[PDB]
């Protein structure tokens, strides 16, 4: 053995622009070894969480796919995605299940994503009529009906478009700066495993 | 699904899009400020009535939902604030002319002029000069020369105004469910709320006499000792019997007595306490200054500041044609952007104006957790209250020696002490019998229980026994003296100045009991104490979320307003008092007068 075919987690975390949180980018990762050693021996992360496996262990084991699922959202927002939590991320733009394996990496990109007049690229859901189910992701910009009237298309009374935007601005304080979120997932069905790290030797 | 959840709809729509256009206008606004121009002038108008432009609409949705059904307290209180017809109830010819109105008083207020007659063409304004003669010069006849020009040049053309503007501003307040604008006023101090907490309009007026009777012993004594040193200062022009005359104060309207400190010091042969000549001799610049401000803060349990805070605030000295309008204030543009604002320079005054801004934003701090229309404080005499508790509790010898300003051998003695705690009581109870006359006139005046013709009479006369200030030269019906005074020309509301005192000592007196302290209150710190910081956090982040009656469970052990505080406070100087003037006796005549 020789350590060959990377699995490209530079695409992935360097990428250029990002996705909005309603519709959150999912990439596929099998067939190559990966290092993992390489992503948390690294201090530009200001949040690691691994929940079903510890990092250290995580280069013995592997599994038949990883999947990444990157977003931007806001700095107070990160501790919304977890198992178990509650709030308008974890209900209308994205949802984990209680028996979640995997990992959660969230980092700062203030000095990027800000602009002086201000960023309003980035939007979320508001209104939905029900919970989201996990791994569901709606993009549908249907008009919202709150009261009892149906309307037509063009906002009333009771009816608000679904879609917001962010403000994000050069001065906010961290609570307001926004950050970049990439969440990985391995799952192990019944195909041979072919994703896990070096032989050492 | 009832109108309850159509409500919290309408407010998370409302509070996220209003979030962005008030953080753009309080950013509009500090760029002026910081930076005096044309080019950023009209930048802010563009940003203002913008943010107005929005607030209308949302005003005018908050209509079809019948605030009388909503059961959630939080919801009620958060939709009450967006129900205010204010002025868009009146007619619009009438709207016009009242803002025209206000307008012009303001102009004339801010314009005003006095030529000495010998040289009619160089006159004065209210800025450095005439203000300045006033407050500091030792001379009878150009003390009522300058008190009666401008009585009689400002004081005469308001009248007309001030008519039409309390008729109109009345029938506005008939338009919005008011009897006067008196209740208008009164309705902050207002809740129905919680059971057991629930408080009036109406009480607050038999509250505050109520708690003005308990002063007046410890007031008669100053006005007596006053009088008597002035006495010993002008010759035969004050009487022992009759009481002191208005433009003897040190003050144009008498609001303070802090410019008489010089004429009425008790003994003077011990040195005043000053450290500024030891700040010059250690090199302190404003970063070492604002630095100490927050090591306190910090010691005491609150959280450090965010950062940031040291790159965008204003701190020190524009210096060149980067010229700042630079009054002392702390500016929260929401968003978690705290700043300050300040031309600080190497004085103990400068440190005790950064302690209370440090206390403001503090307290701004505290409750940014809460709903956009509910970050303020819980009524308006709270947070000024708050931000002075840390100047009266920054200043004593003991927190002075701990930092290593005063040297460590210094022993205080009665004198010192005595004389610190004069010019103190100079300041804070000196001003309350004039902030309860004028607003007991106002309310009045309002009601209409004085008519047309009894305005001028019934000041004067009620000055007398309420303040204890006699005529110089006679007023028929010709002048409007409460006119010439900024919150009464600007439309301010000026209760919350009586307030304000009374919560800062009752809260002071609580956190110095909780904060394990023995001896006199006026020598207590809160310095080391994490419990008190406790203490006051947890009334701190409710923000306007509860009634302030329950905001006063937390830090006291009592709802109401009471002023025992106060006079545990000034113990030992009314105990000089009270054997001090032995031979004079206490009380004013009300008929003797410098004129007949
Ligand atoms: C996304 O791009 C950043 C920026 O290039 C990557 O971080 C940087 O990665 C390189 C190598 O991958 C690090 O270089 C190191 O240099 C030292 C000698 O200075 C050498 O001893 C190490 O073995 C390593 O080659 C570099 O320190 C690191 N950080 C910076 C600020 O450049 C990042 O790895 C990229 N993302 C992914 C997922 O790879
Ligand atoms: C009014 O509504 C608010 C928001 O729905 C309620 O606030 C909740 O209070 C409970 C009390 O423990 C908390 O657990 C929740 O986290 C709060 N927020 C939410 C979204 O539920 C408030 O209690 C309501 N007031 C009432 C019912 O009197
Ligand atoms: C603010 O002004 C509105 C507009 O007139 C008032 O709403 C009217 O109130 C009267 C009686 O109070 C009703 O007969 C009308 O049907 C109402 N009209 C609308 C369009 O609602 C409102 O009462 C005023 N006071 C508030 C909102 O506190
Ligand atoms: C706010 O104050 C706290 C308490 O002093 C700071 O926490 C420590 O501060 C010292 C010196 O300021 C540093 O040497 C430590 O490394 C800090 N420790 C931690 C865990 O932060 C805190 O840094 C201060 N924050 C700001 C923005 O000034
Ligand atoms: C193994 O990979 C290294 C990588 O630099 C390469 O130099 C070497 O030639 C490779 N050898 C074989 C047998 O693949
Ligand atoms: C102040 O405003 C003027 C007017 O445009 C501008 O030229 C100048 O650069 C500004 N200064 C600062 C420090 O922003
Ligand atoms: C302080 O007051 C006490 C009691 O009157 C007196 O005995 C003492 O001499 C005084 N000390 C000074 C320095 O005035």
């Amino acid at each position: 053995p020789n350590i060959t075919n990377l699995c490209p987690f530079g695409e992935v975390f360097n990428a250029t622009r990002f996705a909005s949180v309603y519709a959150w980018n999912r990439k596929r990762i099998s067939n190559c070894v990966a290092d993992y050693s390489v992503l948390y021996n690294s201090a530009s992360f200001s949040t690691f969480k691994c929940y079903g496996v510890s990092p250290t262990k995580l280069n013995d084991l592997c599994f038949t796919n990883v999947y990444a699922d990157s977003f931007v959202i806001r700095g107070d927002e990160v501790r919304q995605i977890a198992p178990g939590q509650t709030g308008k991320i974890a209900d209308y733009n994205y949802k984990l299940p209680d028996d979640f394996t995997g990992c959660v990496i969230a980092w700062n990109s203030n000095n990027l994503d800000s602009k002086v007049g201000g960023n309003y690229n980035y939007r979320y859901r508001l209104f939905r009529k029900s919970n989201l189910k996990p791994f569901e992701r709606d993009i549908s910009t249907e008009i919202y009906q709150a009261g009892s009237k149906p309307c037509n298309g063009v906002e009333g009374f009771n009816c608000y478009f679904p879609l917001q935007s962010y403000g994000f601005q050069p001065t906010n304080g961290v609570g307001y700066q926004p950050y970049r979120v990439v969440v990985l997932s391995f799952e192990l069905l019944h195909a041979p495993a072919t994703v896990c790290g070096p032989k050492k030797s | 699904s009832t109108i309850e959840e159509q409500a919290k709809t309408f407010l998370d729509k409302f509070n996220h899009e209003a979030e962005d256009l008030f953080y753009q206008s309080s950013l509009a606004s500090w760029n002026y400020n910081t930076n005096i121009t044309e080019e950023n002038v009209q930048n802010m108008n563009n940003a203002g009535d913008k943010w107005s432009a929005f607030l209308k609409e949302q005003s005018t949705l908050a209509q079809m939902y019948p605030l009388q059904e909503i059961q959630n307290l939080t919801v009620k209180l958060q939709l009450q604030a967006l129900q205010q017809n204010g002025s868009s109830v009146l007619s619009e010819d009438k709207s016009k002319r009242l803002n025209t109105i206000l307008n012009t008083m303001s102009t004339i207020y801010s314009t005003g002029k006095v030529c000495n007659p010998d040289n009619p063409q160089e006159c004065l304004l209210l800025e450095p000069g005439l203000n300045e003669i006033m407050a500091n010069s030792l001379d009878y006849n150009e003390r009522l020369w300058a008190w009666e020009s401008w009585r009689s040049e400002v004081g005469k053309q308001l009248r007309p105004l001030y008519e039409e503007y309390v008729v109109l501003k009345n029938e506005m307040a008939r338009a919005n469910h008011y009897e006067d604008y008196g209740d208008y006023w009164r309705g902050d101090y207002e809740v129905n709320g919680v059971d057991g907490y629930d408080y009036s309009r109406g009480q607050l007026i038999e509250d505050v006499e109520h708690t003005f009777e308990e002063i007046k012993p410890l007031y008669e004594h100053l006005h007596a000792y006053v009088r008597a040193k002035l006495m010993n200062a002008y010759p035969s022009y004050i009487s022992p019997i009759g009481c002191l005359p208005a433009h003897l104060l040190g003050d144009m309207w008498g609001r303070f007595w802090t410019n008489l400190y010089s004429l009425t010091v008790p003994f003077g042969q011990k040195p005043n306490i000053d450290v500024t000549d030891a700040m010059v001799d250690q090199a302190w610049d404003a970063q070492r200054i604002f630095k100490e401000a927050e090591k306190f803060f910090v010691s005491v349990g609150l959280p450090n500041m965010t950062q940031g805070f040291w790159e965008n605030s204003m701190l020190t000295d524009p210096g060149n044609v980067q010229k700042a309008v630079c009054h002392p204030t702390a500016w929260d543009l929401g968003k978690g952007d705290f700043r300050i604002l300040m031309c600080t320079k190497v004085t103990m005054d400068d440190f005790l104006t950064a302690h209370h801004e440090m206390g403001h934003i503090q307290y701004d701090m505290a409750y940014a957790a809460q709903p956009f229309l509910l970050r303020n404080g819980a009524n308006e005499g709270f947070h000024e209250a708050v931000g002075e508790i840390m100047s009266l509790s920054a200043a004593t010898p003991k927190h002075l020696k701990s930092i290593g300003l005063l040297s460590p051998d210094f022993q205080e003695d009665n004198e010192t002490e005595i004389n610190f705690l004069l010019k103190q009581a100079l300041t804070i109870v000196g001003t309350l019998p004039f902030t309860y006359m004028l607003e007991k006139w106002r309310w009045m005046v309002f009601k209409g229980e004085i008519p047309k013709d009894q305005w001028m009479k019934k000041w004067w006369e009620m000055k007398r026994e309420i303040v204890g200030v006699v005529e110089p030269v006679p007023h028929d019906e010709t002048y409007c003296d409460p006119a010439s005074l900024f919150h009464v020309s600007n439309d301010y509301s000026f209760i919350r100045y009586y307030t304000r005192t009374l919560y800062q000592f009752q809260f002071q007196e609580a956190l110095c009991q909780a904060a394990k302290h023995e001896g006199p209150l006026h020598k207590c710190d809160i310095s080391n104490s994490t419990e008190a910081g406790q203490k006051l956090f947890n009334m701190l982040r409710l923000g306007k979320s509860e009634p302030w009656t329950l905001a006063l469970e937390n830090v006291v052990g009592a709802k109401n307003m009471n002023v025992r505080p106060l006079l545990n406070y000034f113990e030992p100087l009314f105990t000089w008092l009270k054997d001090q003037n032995k031979n004079s006796f206490v009380g004013w005549s009300t008929d003797w007068s410098p004129y007949a």
